[PDB]
C-alpha cells in the first residue's frame, strides 16, 4: 500500500530492455521535409509493402484507363463503332484513333496491354491521333518509373533481411563480492548467435547527480570507470558467457558507498558494449542498466561449463543463479580506509 | 490466443 | 572589419585555397559519377531525355531505312488495289510515314510489340537496326534502373544533425581553470564509440629560427581514463583541464581580446541506422570565447521520466571567475 | 580414451556446445533469409522451379476459367472452319486445348503476348485472374532479379586465408624468454588496420571460494610501442616475453609435457578490395609446444629482389635453451 | 648494381612469394572476375553473351522447324496449291534462317509480334520455348546485376595521397627528426586517419639468430602519443630520435654505407563512401636530404589561407650538427 507511493516515481535513464527512456522538449522544429516519407517506403514490413506495391501497380492502372477512356471518347470513336450498320462498314474506314477501344473495360485492358509491355496486337495505336501518342509516352515513363521505384523498394527489402535482433544478454541482477583480495563488482553477458562478434568493447559508466566546489550541478552526470582487464583495455572475447567485473579502488567514484545504504543511493550503473558482426558487415551496440534497487550485495555467481566427455558443455538456465556467500559488510570504504590492523576483510 | 508455451525434448 | 581569416568556418566547410596543383585532367568515369550522385529534381529529368532521345533517333533510323527500300514510295501507289501494295515485298510491314516509324521504333524498343506493324525477312539493314536497336535499349535501360535504385538505396541518410554551442566558456572547476564547450544531437539513433578530438591552431615559431604558418597541436580531452570515446545521448560539457602543458597557459581576460588563436573541435563516430562514418567539426575564435561565463545547467528532472531543454542551449549565464593568467594562478596561488 | 578438450580446433570454429537455450522459433522470416544465401548449384534451381511451377498453376486456371465457360465446347463440337461461326461469346479467344492454356500463359506472364489469343472482354473473372497473374509475376520477378543480384554481390569474398604455423616454441632473445608463432597471408591484398590478440585459456582457482572452470587472460604481444597492430606483408613472427605479470611465468621444462596451458591467438582486420571486417583464430595445447626450437630464417636476398620461401614455413632448428623455470631464470645472477 | 628495396616508392609491395603452395583456380573465380571489370570490356562481354544465345537458339528453332516438316510445306506449296497450311507447322510462318533468327530475337527481348506465332501442335517446340525462355531470364539477371554492381562503385575511383621524394634530418627544438611531408588533393576530408612509421634492417640478436628482414616500429611525436592525425593541409609528420629509438647511432656524414629502409603506412576512411583504405611508401638511405629543413607554405593573402604546392617538396639547406645524436648527447653541449 505505503511503498506504492515511493513506487510511482523512478529516476531511470535507460530502459532495462535497452532503450533510452528520455523526454527532448523545446526543439526549434524548422519543419520536415518531403522526402522523408519516401524513406518510410523503403523500411516498412512486408505485409504493408505487398500492399503498397500492389495497391500502386492497380492504382496506375485503372487512372490510365480511364485516361484512355476519355481520349478514345472525344475523338468520336465509341459512337462510330457502335453504329450496327454492317459487320464492318464505318470502323476501318473512319480511322479510329485507337483501334477495337469499344468500352471502358476494353479501354482498361489496353491500359493493361500496353503498361506491362504485353502487347497482345488486337488493339494496338494508330497514326491518326497526335494525343493518344502524347498520352502514350507518357504512360510508358510513369510506368517504367513506377516498375524502377518498386523494384528499388522490393531489393532494399531483401538487402536488409540478413539482420534479426539483437542477441547479446546481460544478468538479470548484479553481483558485489571480494575477489584477489579487494572489492569487486560483477555482471554476466552472453552470447546466442553461432556468429561471433569481432572487435567487441565495453564500457561501464556511473550516472548520478553530481555537486562541484565552485557551485555548478550536473543533473545526469556521467563519469566512465575502468574494466580491470590484465592489460587495461576494452577487449572481451565472447566464446562463452563470462563476468565482466570492475575492481572497486579507492580512485573510482563508489569508495564511499556502504553495503548497507544501497538501497537509497542515487548512483546507477549503466553499461554499453558494442561491436561489428561478422557475417553482416554492421555494427552494432547494446546497453543495459543497474540500478541501486537491483543490485543484491554479497551474492557471486556459479560455474557453468563443465567437462563432458571430450567437449566442454555450457549451460543457460543455471546463467543467472546466485549463490549468497557471507561477504563482508560495509567496507568498500572501511576496508578501504585500512585499520591499524587493516585485517578486518 | 494460445499460450504458445515453449520446452525443449531431452535426447 | 577586417577579416583575420580563420581556419574552419563557424559551420565546418574548411576554407582554405589550393594554388599550383597539376591538372589529372578528367574521365567520363567523372561523369558517370556525377550521374549517380544527382538529385532526384534531375535524375527525373536526364531519365526522361534518355529514353527520349533514344526513341526519337532510332525512329529516324527507321524512317530512313523505310525509305531506302522504297517502302513509302511503295505503299502511296496502292490507292484501292490492296494486292498492288501487297506484291512488292516490303521491308518492315505497314511503316508508311514518320509518326508510323515513332510508333514502331516505341513498341520496339520498350518491348511492348504490338505485331500490326511487322519486320519481315527481306532487308539485312533492317536486321541490324533492329539488332542495335534492342542493345541500345537494354543497356540505358540496365543503367538508368541502377541509377533509380542507387538514390531509394542511399536516400537513407541526410545532412548531419549535431549541434554545437555558439561560444565557448572558459571558466573555474575544481580549483583551475577550464575550458567549456556544448555538443548535442538530434537525431535518435545514438552514434556508435563517438570520439572528439580538440586541436588549437595558431602560428608558432620554433627557437631554432624556424617558423611554420599553421602549426595543429592535439590536447586531450579530460577524462578519467583518458578515452576520447564519449557516451552521447543528451547535451554534454566535453571539458579540457589547463595545465603548464597545455598552450592555453598564457591567456588572461586582458589579453583575450586582441590574442591570435582558434580552437577547433572535431568528433566522429559511425550511425548505426545508415551504418557509416561520419564526422563533424567546429571551431572557434579569440573573440566568441566569453571568459568567465560558466554554462548553465540545462537538464531537469521530473518524477515519471526525465526532461531536457533546448530554447536554452547556449545560455551563458555568469559567476565570480578571476581576471588573472594560469601561471600567475600558481605563482601566488594562496586564495 | 577421449583427449583432454580442446577450446579451438584448429581450423578455429570455436566447438562449444551451449544447451539449455530458450528456443524462439523461426517467424517465417527466416526461410527468406536462407533463401538469400545459398550455393550458386541451388539458386538455379528455385529459379527455375518457381518460373515453371507458377506458369503451370496459372496454366490449370486458365484451363478451368475457360472450361467452365462452355468455350471448349464452342470450339472442339461445333463445326471446324466452315459450318460454324464464332459466337464472340468465348472468353479468350482460341484457346481450345490445355496446351493452348500452357502457351497462353506463358504469354500472359513472361510479357511476350503473340496476339494469337487475346482477352475478349466478356468474362469478368478472367480479367480478374489476369490482373492477379500479372502482380504475382512481377512480385516473383522482384524477388529472383534481386536475389541474383545479392548473389552477384556476394564475388568477391571466398574464404578467410590466415595461415599460422602448426606449432609455437620458446626460445631466448635478449637474455629473455619467449613464446613465438608464425603468421603469414596469401592473396594480393594486404591487411588494413590488422591487430593481433593472445589469450590463455585455463582454470584458475581464486583464493576466495570462486572457481571460473574456463577463464581466459590476456597477455601482451612483444612491441617496443606497447601497440597491438601489425603490418605483414611476409610471415612475421609475433613473440610475447614471459615476466611476473605474465601467467606462462611458472611454466616448466618437463611440467609443460603434463600442463594445462591453452594458448589462443586471434587476429583481426579488414582487407582493401572486400572492404569487409575479418577474423581468424587457433590454438595451441601443450602437446603442440616445442622447447629450445627455434624458427628458420625464411626471407633470402637473391640477386634481384626480395624473396620469402614457403618451403619451409613452419620448419624449426634446435638451439642452446635452459631446463629451468622463467622464474628459475629470473631468480638470481648465479641463477 | 641496384639493392633491391622493400617497398618501391610508389606503393606496389614488390616481393616474391616463392614455392606457394597450389590452391587451385575454382570455378566461381570465373564470376568473381567477371563482376568486378572495367568498362572497356564489359559492354563487350554482354552484347557477346546476347548475341550468341540469340543465334544459338535461332539455329536450334530452325532445326526444329526442319526435322518436322514445315519449310518443305511453305516452299514447295504454291499460295493456293494447297490454299492454307491446313497441317499446323510446329511454329506457323518459319521459312528461313533470317525467319527463324527474327522469331527467336522475338521470343528472348520479350516482343513477340505475332507474325511468328506459336501453336500447341507439337511438343518438343514447347520445350524449346520454355528452356529458351528460363535461359534467357537468367542471362537477363545475370548482365542487370553485373551492370548495377558496376554502378554501385562509382565513387570508388582511385588513390590520391601527396607524399615526398625527401626525407628530412633536420633540427628541431634541440633533438633530430626524420620529417615528411603529407599531402591531401582529393575535396574530402579523411576521416579517423592514422600514421605509423617502421625502420627495417637486417638484424641479429644477441644470442645469434637474425632475423633478415624485420619491422621494428618508431612512436610518431605527438602531445599525447597519438597516431590519429588530421591531414586538412600539407602535415610534416616527425619522428623524434630519442635514445631508445633504433636510429640513435646513425653514420651523420655517412648515409651511404647503411643498410636501413623506412617505412611510412597511412590508413583511413574517405568520409564520403566509406570505404577504407590505406596508402604506403618508402624511403631509401640515398633519398634523405641530410640539413636540409623544409619549407613553409601558407601564406595569407587577402583574409583566406593559402596553399600553393609550387614549393610542396623542396627544402631549404640550412647548416646542422653532423654527428650521431649519441654524440650529440654525451656530451654536454653540441
Ligand atoms: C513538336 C515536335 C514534334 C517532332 C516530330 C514531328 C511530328 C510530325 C512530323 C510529320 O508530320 O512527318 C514528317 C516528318 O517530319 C520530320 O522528319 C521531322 C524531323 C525532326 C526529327 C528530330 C526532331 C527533334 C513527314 O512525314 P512523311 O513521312 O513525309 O509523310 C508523307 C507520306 N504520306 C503522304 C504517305 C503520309
Ligand atoms: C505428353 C504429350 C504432350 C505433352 C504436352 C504437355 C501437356 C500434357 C497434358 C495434356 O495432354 O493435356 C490434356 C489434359 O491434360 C491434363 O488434364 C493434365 C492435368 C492438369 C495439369 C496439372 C499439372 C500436371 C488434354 O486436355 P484437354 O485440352 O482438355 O482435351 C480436350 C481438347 N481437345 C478436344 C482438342 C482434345
Ligand atoms: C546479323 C545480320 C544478319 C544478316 C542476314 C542476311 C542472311 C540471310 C540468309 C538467308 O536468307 O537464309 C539462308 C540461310 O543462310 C544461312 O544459312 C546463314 C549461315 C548460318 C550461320 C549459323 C551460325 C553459324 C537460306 O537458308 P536455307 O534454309 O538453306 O534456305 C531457305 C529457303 N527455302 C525455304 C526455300 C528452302
Ligand atoms: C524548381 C525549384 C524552384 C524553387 C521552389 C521553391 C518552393 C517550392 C519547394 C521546393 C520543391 O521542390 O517543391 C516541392 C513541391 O512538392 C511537390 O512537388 C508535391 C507534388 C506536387 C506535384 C508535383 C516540395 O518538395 P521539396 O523538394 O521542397 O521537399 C524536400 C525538401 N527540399
Ligand atoms: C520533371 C521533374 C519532376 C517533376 C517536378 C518536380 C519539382 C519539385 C520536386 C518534387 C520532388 O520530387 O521531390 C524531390 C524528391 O521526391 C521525393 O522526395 C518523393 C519521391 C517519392 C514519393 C513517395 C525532392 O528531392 P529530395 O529532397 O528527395 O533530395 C534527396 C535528399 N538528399
Ligand atoms: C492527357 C489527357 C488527359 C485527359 C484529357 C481529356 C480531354 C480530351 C481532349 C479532347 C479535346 O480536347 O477535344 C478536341 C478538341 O480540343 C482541342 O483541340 C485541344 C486539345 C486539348 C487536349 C487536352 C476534339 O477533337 P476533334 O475536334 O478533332 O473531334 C472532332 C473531329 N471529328
Ligand atoms: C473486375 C474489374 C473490372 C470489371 C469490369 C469493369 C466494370 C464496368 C464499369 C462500368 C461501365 O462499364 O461503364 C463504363 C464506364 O464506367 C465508368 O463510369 C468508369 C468509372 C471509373 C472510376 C473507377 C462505360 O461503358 P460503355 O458506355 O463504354 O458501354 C456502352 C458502349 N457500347
Ligand atoms: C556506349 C553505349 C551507349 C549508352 C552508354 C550508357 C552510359 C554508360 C557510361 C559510359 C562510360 O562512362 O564509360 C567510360 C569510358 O569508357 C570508354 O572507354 C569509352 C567507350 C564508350 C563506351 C563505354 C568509363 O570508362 P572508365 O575510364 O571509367 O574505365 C575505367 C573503369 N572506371
Ligand atoms: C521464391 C522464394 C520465396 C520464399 C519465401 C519468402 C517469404 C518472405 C516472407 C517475409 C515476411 O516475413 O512477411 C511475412 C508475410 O509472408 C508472405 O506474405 C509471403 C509472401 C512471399 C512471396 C514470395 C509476414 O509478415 P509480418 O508478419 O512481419 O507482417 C505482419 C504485420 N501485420
Ligand atoms: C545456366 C545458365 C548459365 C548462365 C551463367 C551463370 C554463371 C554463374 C554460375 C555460377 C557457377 O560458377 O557455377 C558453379 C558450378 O556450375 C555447375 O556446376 C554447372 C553444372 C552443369 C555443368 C554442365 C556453381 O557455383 P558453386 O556452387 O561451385 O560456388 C559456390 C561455392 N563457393
Ligand atoms: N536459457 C536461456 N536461453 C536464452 N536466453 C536466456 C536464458 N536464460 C536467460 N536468458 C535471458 O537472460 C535474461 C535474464 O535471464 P535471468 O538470468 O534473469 O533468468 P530468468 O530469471 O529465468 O529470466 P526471466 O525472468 O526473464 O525468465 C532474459 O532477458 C532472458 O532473455
Ligand atoms: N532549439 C533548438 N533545437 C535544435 N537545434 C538548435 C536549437 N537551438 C540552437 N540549435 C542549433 O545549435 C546551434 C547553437 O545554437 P545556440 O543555442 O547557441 O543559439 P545561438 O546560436 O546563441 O542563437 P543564434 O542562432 O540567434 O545565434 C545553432 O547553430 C542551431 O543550429
Ligand atoms: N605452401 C604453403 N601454402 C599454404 N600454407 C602452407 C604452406 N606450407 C605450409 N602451410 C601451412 O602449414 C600448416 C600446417 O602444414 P602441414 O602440417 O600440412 O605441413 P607440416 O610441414 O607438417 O606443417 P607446417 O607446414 O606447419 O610445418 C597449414 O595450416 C598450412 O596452411
Ligand atoms: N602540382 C602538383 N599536383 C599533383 N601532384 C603533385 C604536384 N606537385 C607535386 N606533386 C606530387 O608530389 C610528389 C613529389 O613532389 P616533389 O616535391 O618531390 O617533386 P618531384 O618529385 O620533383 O616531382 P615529380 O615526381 O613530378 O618529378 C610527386 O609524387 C607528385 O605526385
Ligand atoms: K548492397
Ligand atoms: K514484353
Amino acid at each position: 500500500k505505503p511503498r506504492i507511493r515511493d513506487r510511482l516515481p523512478k529516476a531511470r535513464f535507460i530502459a532495462k530492455s535497452g532503450a533510452c527512456n528520455l523526454a527532448h522538449k523545446n526543439i526549434r522544429e524548422q519543419g520536415r521535409f518531403l522526402q522523408d516519407i519516401f524513406t518510410t517506403l523503403v523500411d516498412l514490413k512486408w505485409r504493408h509493402t505487398l500492399v503498397i506495391f500492389t495497391m500502386s501497380f492497380l492504382c496506375s492502372w485503372l487512372l490510365f484507363a480511364i485516361m484512355w477512356w476519355l481520349v478514345a471518347f472525344a475523338h468520336g470513336d465509341i459512337y462510330a463503332y457502335m453504329e450496327k450498320g454492317i459487320t464492318e462498314k464505318s470502323g476501318l474506314e473512319s480511322a479510329v484513333c485507337v483501334t477495337n477501344v469499344r468500352s471502358f473495360t476494353s479501354a482498361f485492358l489496353f491500359s493493361i496491354e500496353v503498361q506491362v509491355t504485353i502487347g497482345f496486337g488486337g488493339r494496338m495505336m494508330t497514326e491518326e491521333c497526335p494525343l493518344a501518342i502524347t498520352v502514350l509516352i507518357l504512360q510508358n515513363i510513369v510506368g517504367l518509373i513506377i516498375n524502377a521505384v518498386m523494384l528499388g523498394c522490393i531489393f532494399m527489402k531483401t538487402a536488409q533481411a540478413h539482420r534479426r535482433a539483437e542477441t547479446l544478454i546481460f544478468s538479470r541482477h548484479a553481483v558485489i563480492a571480494v575477489r584477489n583480495g579487494k572489492l569487486c563488482f560483477m555482471f554476466r553477458v552472453g552470447d546466442l548467435r553461432k556468429s561471433m562478434i569481432i572487435s567487441a568493447s565495453v564500457r561501464i559508466q556511473v550516472v548520478k547527480k553530481t555537486t562541484t566546489p565552485e557551485g555548478e550541478v550536473v543533473p545526469i552526470h556521467q563519469q566512465d570507470i575502468p574494466v580491470d582487464n590484465p592489460i587495461e583495455s576494452n577487449n572481451i572475447f565472447l566464446v562463452a558467457p563470462l563476468i565482466i567485473c570492475h575492481v572497486i579502488d579507492k580512485r573510482s567514484p563508489l569508495y564511499d558507498i556502504s553495503a548497507t545504504d544501497l538501497v537509497n543511493q542515487d548512483l546507477e550503473v549503466i553499461v554499453i558494449l558494442e561491436g561489428v558482426v561478422e557475417t553482416t558487415g554492421i555494427t552494432t551496440q547494446a546497453r543495459t542498466s543497474y540500478i541501486a534497487e537491483e543490485i543484491q550485495w554479497g551474492h557471486r555467481f556459479v560455474s557453468i561449463v563443465t567437462e563432458e566427455e571430450g567437449v566442454y558443455s555450457v549451460d543457460y538456465s543455471k546463467f543467472g543463479n546466485t549463490v549468497r556467500v557471507a561477504a563482508p559488510r560495509c567496507s568498500a570504504r572501511e576496508l578501504d580506509e585500512k585499520p591499524s590492523i587493516l585485517i578486518q576483510t | 490466443f494460445f499460450m504458445n508455451p515453449q520446452k525443449v525434448k531431452p535426447p
